[PDB]
């Protein structure tokens, strides 16, 4: 299956939420898992980016784009 | 005095013209109100419960499936049957697979072929809703009355200290409470129960003897299987092919096989909810709100005519400094002239007798006609060195303290406590030790129109998409060409990066 | 916890993978259901998109790597 | 014959001049081959087996905690230290609460904790390594010997027909067998056990009864707690922090809670691995192909030099088409001439009677001497009208044919077919009904380091990646400044999107 | 002699060295082979037949509902439930009414109602499936014989008249019968029974003892309730809701109403399908066609060896004229010649007694003995005047003979019933009256092209569209004269008018 | 319901099909009945067909071509 994800009720009350100590290990561990498991798409990103990119900070936003895209497949 | 050892601890300083002051209540605080000639009192919202709660919906997160059962139609002879379809407890599937002479039948190609299992649930989670007139918030006053230190975290026979605490319970129906202090007067509270935490887009999740506050729509997009909160019965379990899997082996045969417990998938999904717990039938909660209005004008100090004490005093424990920077000194006196008023300075220079530092205990007394009697008072001493006066006389004893730190540094951490305070709590941040104004109102009015600006915009995003956005937002504002949107989009990716990094 | 997802193993044999049926709805669900459910993060996406990109297949790029990055949280 | 009810088939017409050819058989598929002189034989893999696999990590999905214990110290007084935080069974974590005159302290601030509490398996999924020494496949090769059409999936007293059925198991200790076919002489196969499926990079995954076959860097990714090695009682785990969660509400205590059974969150998370079976102790595998060269000079017809039949044979059946074209046609003959030669013709022209189509099953034979005895012949009809004619003189019968389509259709989708081998099995598939050649050889080898590049590039994408990535390398193909690299971009990302919208 | 009435009648002149020829018989037609030295021949294809049909689904047109029942919910208390609902032979739906304190509900708004009612089938139409190999076409054959007038339609006895009448039975394991025709020898037929009319595209719909031939996706868009042809003693109702309508009535009721009988409905839905008929369990067809092929060259001419018939003849009717042009000539003869050749001519000028129609009884004679003895022969007489002379010596009778038009006007008319004859059969009829040949082939193989790209573009179009569609095609050819573009959009145009303006 | 309309058999076998007396009634009758009670509609699609048309031919197609959709609501 694949269950939703409850959005962050932190700084709604005083309280921690139900698992706050992961709220960042989350996404960063994932990220980084499958960039180690997969390093030919970076090159492909970087390709596709400064292709379509013109001036260099957008280059640099496009490849971001892309390897945030990538590793949730969204 | 419930309020000493807490580390989320404010202090209202009641304006002395009127004698209201709207105060906000939160689970993991407390408030110390100190007016002019009346008893410092501790307020802590303790526990907010919720009854007469309807089930909405359950859902499956454990099956099991039996009685599995196949059968097959020859190409172009229609779809099979077996008669387990039309059973509702059943979950079945069709699909093709290959015949020829070899299976039985007279032609070749793609048969037809049903799978039939029966479905049945093991464990369930259900989900609730609560409305919020049958809320009930609990609310605990303590007074400043000169009890010893060993009576701050004590509830022994608390039934009977009818003078120094009061439990005040707040619903809908009973918004408005007259409390009774015996010889300290009344207060009058006037709250506002119906408009604290927002119970009206919250269920109550019960999973295996836990319980969490959920949002409405993530409730409805779980996707398991699921029946109404409505009694009976037997139940007829929508979308059970959400817990069960068919395949085909080759275009030769199709099985049926259930999918494993959601318990720890759930617990994973759940990962930014609200914990709960549960009392019986109710809801117990520990997190949210509540707005009141105090009306102290009835109360007034008890022994504020008493006569100064005569005998000597001595330091029962050495004297604390609490985290706020106040300070708790337990004394113990000997001689027995009945309640009588404890005489105590605190000066910068015992020269000079000048006092330089306040009391957060106003009136402090023996409360005991009794030989060697603790009490315990609470004072705020200035910043540098000091000395604790106590006594009259030629038993005068002393102490001398020292207190770190700076005005500059007390006034930046009050700066950063209303931000975080605003920060949880919106446009209600502004009526805390609010008595009015035209400014509170301005205030309160443009943070509500922000405020619903930037829920509409950035509500749905979480730490990983606020940093995102905001960084971004902050390179457009950096090469904007003009003014006004160069400083507005980098505020807006400032507040987003702020939020992001926030704690608690 | 965050477990990983495994790579697809379609067109490595003849025969079907594990939960093969639902190699679609999961990606298409979640992200149908974000984007009704957060109307003002496309006025946001928009806005930003076209202040990044300068023709006009850039801004629209940016638009879309911007509203696939959002639901799917990266 | 086993081959004829079959969806997915191929047809290897075997090379005229020489003697060896190079098949690829498949786990879902079958091959037919025929050759000029020689009878036609159906090559089917069923079963890959695995023994003796190397135990390599076993992770926990569902936990327990007991033995809660926890140690406190007042503030400025070091870090709390319990003695379970030296056992390893003993999972452990440090907080900070709130401390002070009320908690029995004799200051105030945050004051350390730590709680510990005993870690224990219950249940827990294993990982298995597979040896290119421990596969073993098995291989099923059958004969188009004129057996009648109940004997096509009929395995009753197959240990018998030691001339039209022959069992394989090709091991790396052992990758070239002979198989002796009674009198139709014996085959000789030299397979590849060591290069069909990467086992190399795959794991034998086990949980609670069901088995995958999974990627190496995935199972090495899972976030359980884990452990090397055998598995026996009270074992030991590392990262128990995986499962149990430690929270301090309101910094008042520490409680720790053990998260729920993640059997279903695993499930979840193999959404794209491959199925697998047991036998015992032994991995069994029904995926994955496997390369072999055929040698078939001892291979001969038998019963080429009988005698025409002269009896009257009637149809048995109807003759029915399979989903490739061909036919299958059962006959009976009446007639006591002994083992005879099967006088059939198909043509699609009465007046000249000449021959259209071609036969599958080479030299159809009555194969008994008994009064009534039944035959079937496998024909490749030719498109549009023909007639199959069946004896001699005036006792002959006729059956009209009619096959749709054209020979175009059917070069489309060979090519299709082609194309999916492709896409399946990389530069193996150059291997496929290959008789040598330096063509095939350059081929091969292009593909081999293409597909090499491609794979290191877009090694592991889901069709939305796919799609995405192809789509903007079609339009940077677009906009490209000429060719060279256009059409480079454009082949890529059509590439990617035929990989993900194909099927099975 | 049983195709003279019929006025959809052809003619094959038969070649004169060639012994066999190519027809195709239809049911609405008839058929007269005539070659040079032997007896004329009349075919008829009466009946088709199709046998061991499988049952594929069965729709409901009229239906029942009962036991209505209803349950509601206060508002946020999930959806409303009936323990109906659990069971598959009801019907349920699920809406919002309105809820407040009069209706016995604590909250006001929206609350949620559920309406069951038990479905039930009344009357059900049924489709099955046609096996081209289960199709048995039934030919008649007739010999111009000379038998008398009154034998056209006459089947009194036909059974023993085993000379001159003929019944062929053919099957698709029967292609080819050969037919003994006594003393005229016989002839052998090689026919098509697989390919006459695409039955692999219909399904055999029966509803109340009338049927049909339909589509098959007509048939599998039909939108009422169904289940599985595979039946089973209670069947599941698929779609149930197709019958049922829930209305919600001023959102205080929710109600269930059954709509009627959709006899009529279907009636008009199937408007431009095909009739059948039915015998027992086997479906009667009289439409479509069966192409065959004739061999003659056993087929001889009995009694061209009898002397002149010596006695007197009379006209015992007058001769009429049929459709097509031809003349029956029915006489009487006076004499006991026995069987004797009956002397005829057919002149235009009677001073050279040249013959100048020729005859379609070939060898007319006396068939019978006896004294008064009736026969019949049928003449084509040439355009204009001329003399029908019967007899010998003096006595011999005369018939004046006008047959009005000219050789152009049937030139136009052939012209015109080939044009049909394409429009009807497609490239069949390039095997109408066939003896082979490279013209024959290339134009066939021309108009099977053709007739793909057409049936691909305006396959299922109504008249309506085909003459819209035609009158733009025209029109955009008229103005546009590109290179060979115009004349290709209006001779499309044309063809879909006239294919528009047709008439069965 | 809307059950589906049989596609013509007209022209596939020397038969006549189920109620091929009906044919061109089924159509003309209902088109003209709907033209003549909403004449109204006659002057909309008037003006539409000429605001869109350019050539003479191009306005008369949009206005019967409009003049069509309308009673076969299609
Ligand atoms: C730094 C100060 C606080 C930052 C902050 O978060 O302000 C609140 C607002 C968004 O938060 P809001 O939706 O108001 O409620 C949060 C409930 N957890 O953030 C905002 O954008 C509005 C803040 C406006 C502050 C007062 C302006 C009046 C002067
Ligand atoms: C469409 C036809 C090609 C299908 C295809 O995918 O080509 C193969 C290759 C990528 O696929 P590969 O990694 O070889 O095999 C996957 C194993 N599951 O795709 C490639 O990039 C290489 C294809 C080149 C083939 C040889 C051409 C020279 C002759
Ligand atoms: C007037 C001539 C005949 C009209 C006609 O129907 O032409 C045939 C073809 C479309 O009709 P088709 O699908 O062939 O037959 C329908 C069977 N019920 O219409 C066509 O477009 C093809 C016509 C080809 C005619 C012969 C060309 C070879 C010289
Ligand atoms: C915790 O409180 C108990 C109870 O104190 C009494 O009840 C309170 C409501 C308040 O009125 C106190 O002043 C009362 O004394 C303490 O137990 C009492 O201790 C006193 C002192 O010796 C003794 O005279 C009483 O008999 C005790 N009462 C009982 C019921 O045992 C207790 O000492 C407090 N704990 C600490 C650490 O100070
Ligand atoms: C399935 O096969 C059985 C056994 O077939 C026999 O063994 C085979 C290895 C092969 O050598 C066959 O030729 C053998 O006959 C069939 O059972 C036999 O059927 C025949 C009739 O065809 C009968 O005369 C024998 O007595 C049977 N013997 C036994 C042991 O059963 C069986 O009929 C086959 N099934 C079908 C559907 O044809
Ligand atoms: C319709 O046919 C019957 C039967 O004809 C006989 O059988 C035929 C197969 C063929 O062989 C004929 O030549 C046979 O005579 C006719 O009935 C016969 O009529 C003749 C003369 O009228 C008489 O001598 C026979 O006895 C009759 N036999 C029977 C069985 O009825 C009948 O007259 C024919 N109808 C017409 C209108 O001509």
């Amino acid at each position: 299956i694949t269950l939703p994800s409850h959005a962050s009720q932190k700084l709604e009350t005083r309280s921690s939420t139900w698992l706050e100590s992961r709220e960042y290990s989350k996404y960063l561990i994932k990220v980084e898992n499958w960039i180690l498991r997969n390093p030919g798409y970076a090159l492909v990103a970087a390709v596709i980016g400064w292709t379509l990119g013109s001036s260099r900070s957008q280059k640099i936003i496009f490849v971001t784009l892309l390897m945030l895209v990538a590793p949730a497949y969204s | 005095i419930r309020c000493i050892g807490i580390g989320n601890r404010d202090f209202i300083e009641g304006m002395s013209g009127g004698t209201w002051v709207d105060i906000v209540l939160e689970h993991g605080g407390c408030v110390t109100v100190m007016s002019n000639n009346k008893p410092t009192l501790d307020f802590e919202l303790v526990t907010t419960t919720a009854s007469n709660m309807a089930e909405v919906r359950s859902y499956c997160y454990e099956a099991n499936i039996s009685e599995m059962a196949s059968d097959s139609r020859c190409p172009t002879q229609g779809e099979a049957y077996l008669d387990k379809m039309a059973d509702s407890q059943f979950v079945c599937k069709r699909g093709y697979v290959d015949r020829g002479w070899g299976n039985g039948c007279g032609l070749f190609g793609k048969g037809s072929i049903v799978t039939c299992a029966k479905f049945t649930c093991v464990k369930k989670l259900t989900g609730k809703s609560i409305q919020p007139e049958n809320l009930e918030y609990r609310v605990l006053v303590s007074v400043h009355a000169s009890q010893h230190g060993g009576m701050i975290n004590n509830d022994t026979n608390h039934q009977h200290d009818k003078e120094n605490r009061a439990r005040i319970d707040i619903t809908a129906s009973a918004p408005r409470v007259e409390v009774e202090l015996g010889s300290f007067g009344s207060i009058s509270m006037e709250c506002e129960p119906r408009s604290g935490l927002n119970f009206g887009d919250l269920y109550y999740l019960t999973m295996n003897n836990k319980h969490w506050l959920v949002n409405r729509d993530w409730f409805h997009d779980l996707s398991l299987p699921w029946h109404t909160g409505a009694t009976s019965n037997n139940h007829h379990w929508n979308n059970k092919e959400a817990l069960v899997e068919f395949r085909e082996a080759h275009a030769k045969k199709q099985t049926a096989v259930v999918l494993g417990s959601q318990e720890g998938a759930v617990h994973a999904a759940l990962a930014g909810a609200l914990e709960a717990e549960s009392d019986g039938h109710k809801a117990t909660i520990y997190s949210g709100h509540l707005k009141c209005r105090l009306k102290l004008d009835k109360l007034r100090l008890k022994g504020m005519s008493y006569a100064l004490c005569t005998g000597a005093f001595t330091f029962a424990r050495t004297p604390s400094e609490t985290i706020h920077g106040t300070a708790t000194v337990e004394l113990q006196y000997a001689g027995e002239d009945g309640p009588c008023k404890v005489p105590i300075v605190i000066t910068s220079d015992t020269n000079s007798m000048a006092s330089t530092g306040r009391l957060i205990t106003a009136n402090p007394v023996v409360t005991e006609s009794g030989a060697n009697s603790k009490m315990m008072v609470e004072i705020d001493p200035p910043f540098g060195d000091s000395y604790i006066i106590v006594g009259t006389g030629t038993t005068k004893i002393t102490h001398h303290w020292h207190r770190a730190g700076s005005s500059i540094g007390r006034a930046f951490e009050a700066t950063m406590r209303g931000a975080k305070r605003m920060a949880v709590l919106g446009d209600t941040a502004w009526d805390f030790g609010s008595v009015g104004g035209m400014f509170n109102s301005v205030g309160k009015f443009v943070h509500q129109v922000f405020g619903s600006a930037f829920k509409a915009l950035f509500g749905g995003m979480s730490w990983f998409t606020q940093l995102l956005i905001g960084f971004l937002l902050i390179w457009m504002g950096l090469n904007a060409r003009g003014g006004t949107v160069a400083m507005s989009f980098m505020g807006i990716g400032a507040m987003l990066i702020f939020l992001a990094t926030s704690v608690s």
